[PDB]
């Protein structure tokens, strides 16, 4: 659903885009802090990749307040930057590419 | 490059010039000499470059 | 835009007493036979066959601008020459000429009014080349024809056949806000204000422009910063 | 030079370099361009300097209140959230979006 | 076109019609003075302006200094080797890179395209 | 000079259905998008001298959540239409119990006809569209993004919820074609959702002036 919302938004082909926190360069940070060596097989359980994403975005929260308003505010004021979240922290390319534990 | 623009010349002189479509006899002419000139340039340009 | 001074080629007025007279030697005019006072004209083949006119589409077009106060009498397209010759069916003879100058400034024989030259090229950016999405859900770049205009009429060329009326953009503000309203001109604003300073490669982060073209418009109606 | 020569030495190419020295001709049309150059940078200032100053007296007011909505000196809302993100423009990253294309 | 003065008054004769015989006839407006015209042609206007410029050429211009010449198009009147050859000054041409030739041998005046 | 003729009234014909489902009004399926033919076959492909005559295009619509208020629209047969061309609208307006209806006029109003439209307008709300305006559903284009009308509780909502005056939201003035396309007054508030580069979508409230 993210991925059809993401090409009704830019008919233009790049994705190149302006957001405000690098993942990809946390990601790596994160695997040079740790020492995660993905060569061996992860620890990290898929189910809390997805418990913690939904978590995650509870907590990063541009409107206030909990009336329908203010939700679907919310809710559009920081579309781009969720899409990009789940987009990114997946639980595929979390266990294949990044073997974060 | 200079012999281009001399056979270019010649060209336009007999009739022989073809106007660009969009564009008028002296706006091609003055198009393709530019054109002949600028590509010196850069082609010089990375010659020495190299 | 084609006025008729464009496809002419010279003019001349002459005094034949006789319709049937022909002081000019035409058997075009013997076979397709009230003043003896008559303009002739005569056009050029070139811009003729370029804008793919007829000769029955112009005395069409004179006689209902003029409404029925005078005749045209064309030759075929067959003979080599494109003449046609004009009388006046019941103040005498110079007001020939001041109709000759009006319908030769202001005769529209094609095109619409506000707009002299059209230009016709393939795209190269992608930005103005067509992009779909294919079954596999890929972004093909397709190229296809756009014509770039150096007058503006953009209602009366949205309003017609077989031009797409989703994407025309012109880069009048003015015009485009009495046409589509006032948050078409704000994203259009946007995107001009936005192509000048980009086109030197320069970034402007969009919080700015946003900003700007709210302030310009966030009143119902274009407030030029002055 | 003779009338009508509309060849690229008669009309202000320069085929020799800096290093070799510009002949009598080169060196008259080579001062003709600069001058063209110089008199932009004086003329372009007043411009500039004009449209700074009226673009700054229009929005010279407008700021960020404590709702995070944008409201100039007569609290009119001009945006629900600065730049529909309600981010600082400081803080932002160029990312790709990798779930587009 | 055949512009033509009265012959009395020395003044501009008009057009006029003869509306008895339907007859262009040009009048003086001070006299009674008429003539029977010969162009039934009265306004012409060439709008193209597909002007001739060899009319305008003048063979004195031969004498410029300034001006190139050569000889490898030779006079189709008198076959003179030398001749001079200059572009044309007015917007309205219909060839911009057109080249007039104009033999340079004193009173041959041959002027071409 | 027929054809583009008739297809210049087919156009018009689906820019107003589509302009009545979008108004709310309640319109068949196959009307809301018929090809050349259907409206060719059924009125009979001849504009001048014939069946299609401007008289018979007449739509009267009924809105959805009730059949009671209808809207007509009219398309008067004289280039310059004037009072005594609209006064037998308003005849057949009083002889019916619809209160609004629509005019496609083919050249400019008269002034005092205008002057009889807005001087009417408590009593009956009816406005006018030049045919040349018609010619394209103008909210088809890319620039113009998604307009809606907001409800009265929706709108006291909005306000309760910011805690602003009705005189500080953004405001649109009602002449501009959106407005007019929707048909709506002053103090009417309109929800704008439009697609934004920075967060994803981004929702604007216009006030109505
Ligand atoms: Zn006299
Ligand atoms: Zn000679």
């Amino acid at each position: 659903e993210d991925r059809e919302v993401l090409r009704v938004i830019f008919p233009t082909g790049d994705s190149k885009v302006v957001l405000p926190c690098n993942l990809l360069r946390m990601i790596w940070n994160a695997q040079k802090i740790f020492h995660i060596n993905p060569r061996l097989p992860s620890d990290l359980h898929p189910i809390k990749v997805v418990e913690g994403v939904k978590e995650l975005s509870k907590k990063l929260v541009i409107v206030n307040g909990d009336d329908p308003l203010s939700r679907q505010a919310q809710e559009n004021a920081t579309l781009l930057f969720n899409i990009h979240l789940r987009s990114t922290l997946c639980s595929r390319r979390m266990a294949e590419e990044f073997r974060l534990s | 490059a200079k012999q281009d623009v001399i056979e270019v010349i010649e060209k336009a002189h007999n009739n022989e010039l073809e106007p660009t479509p969009g564009n008028t006899l002296r706006q091609t002419f003055e198009n393709q000499v530019n054109r002949i000139l600028n590509d010196a340039r850069d082609k010089t340009g990375s010659s020495a470059q190299k | 835009h084609t006025t008729l001074r464009k496809v002419t080629a010279n003019t001349a007025i002459y005094y034949d007493p006789n319709p049937q007279s022909t002081v000019v030697a035409e058997d075009q005019e013997w076979v397709n036979v009230i003043s003896p006072w008559l303009l002739r004209v005569e056009l050029d083949r070139k811009h003729m066959t370029d804008r793919k006119l007829t000769m029955e589409q112009i005395a069409e077009k004179i006689n209902a601008g003029f409404g029925d106060d005078l005749n045209c009498i064309f030759n075929d397209d067959n003979a080599e020459k494109l003449v046609l010759r004009i009388r006046i069916m019941n103040d005498d003879d110079v007001f020939l000429r001041c109709i000759e100058s009006n319908m030769l400034t202001d005769m529209t024989l094609q095109g619409i009014e506000q707009i002299s030259k059209v230009y016709m090229h393939l795209p190269q950016t992608d930005n103005k080349k067509k992009i779909i999405i294919t079954e596999d859900g890929e972004f093909k770049a397709l190229q296809e024809w756009i014509l770039e205009t150096d007058g503006v009429s953009l209602m009366r060329v949205l309003s017609e056949k077989d031009v797409d009326p989703v994407r025309t953009t012109s880069n009048d503000i003015v015009e485009i806000f009495t046409v589509l309203g006032i948050e078409a001109v704000r994203k259009a604003l946007e995107r001009e204000l936005y192509h000048v300073i980009s086109f030197d490669g320069s970034y402007v982060n969009y919080r700015h422009l946003a900003l700007l073209c709210d302030t310009m418009t966030c009143r119902g109606h274009l407030m030029a910063i002055t | 030079f003779i009338k009508d020569d509309y060849g690229p030495e008669s009309r202000g190419f320069v085929e020799n370099s800096y290093l070799a020295g510009l002949t009598p001709t080169e060196f008259f049309f080579h001062a003709m361009g600069g001058r063209e150059g110089l008199i932009d940078t004086a003329v372009k200032t007043a411009e500039t300097g004009y449209i700074q100053r009226r673009l700054i007296k229009s929005m010279e007011s407008v700021m960020v209140k404590y709702d995070a909505t944008v409201r100039n000196s007569i609290n009119q809302v001009v945006q629900l959230r600065y730049g529909e993100d309600g981010l600082a423009g400081e803080s932002v990253e160029f990312q790709n979006l990798a779930t587009l294309k | 076109v055949g512009i033509r003065f009265c012959q009395e008054c020395n003044n501009m004769l008009y057009p006029k019609e003869d509306k008895e015989n339907r007859i262009l006839l040009y009048a003086c407006r001070n006299c009674d003075y008429q003539q029977e015209a010969d162009n039934s042609c009265i306004y012409v206007n060439k709008i193209t302006h597909e002007v001739d410029e060899l009319t305008q050429i003048i063979a004195d211009v031969s004498q410029d200094p300034t001006l190139p010449r050569t000889e490898d198009h030779p006079c189709q009147k008198c076959g003179h080797k030398e001749a001079v050859f200059f572009q044309s000054h007015s917007a309205r041409a219909e060839d911009a890179m057109r080249l007039y030739y104009v033999c340079t041998a004193p009173h041959c005046g041959h002027r071409w395209t | 000079d027929d054809e583009e003729e008739t297809y210049r009234l087919w156009k018009i014909r689906k820019t107003i259905m589509q302009l009545c489902h979008d108004r709310g009004y309640l319109v068949t399926q196959d009307e809301l998008d018929q090809t050349l033919e259907e409206f060719k076959a059924q009125s009979g492909d001849k504009p001048s001298e014939g069946r299609p005559r401007r008289t018979d295009l007449t739509v009267l619509v009924a809105h959805n959540d009730d059949p009671t208020d209808q809207m007509f629209v009219f398309f008067p047969e004289e280039p310059k239409v004037g009072i005594k061309t609209i006064k037998v609208y308003c005849q057949r307006m009083q002889e019916e119990n619809i209160t609004r209806a629509l005019i496609v006029v083919q050249q400019g109003m008269t002034p005092s006809a205008k002057q009889s439209l807005v001087d009417m307008a408590p009593k009956y709300i009816l406005e006018q569209f030049l045919q040349q305006e018609l010619l394209i559903n103008i909210t088809e284009h890319e620039l113009v993004p998604e307009h809606v009308v907001m409800t009265k509780e929706e709108v006291t909502e909005l306000l309760a919820r910011y805690k602003l005056r009705e005189n500080q939201l953004p405001r649109i003035q009602a002449g501009d074609p959106v407005a007019r396309y929707f048909g709506i007054k002053r103090g009417q508030v309109v929800k704008i959702i439009r697609p934004s580069e920075t967060a994803g979508r981004y929702i604007t409230y216009r006030l109505v002036q």
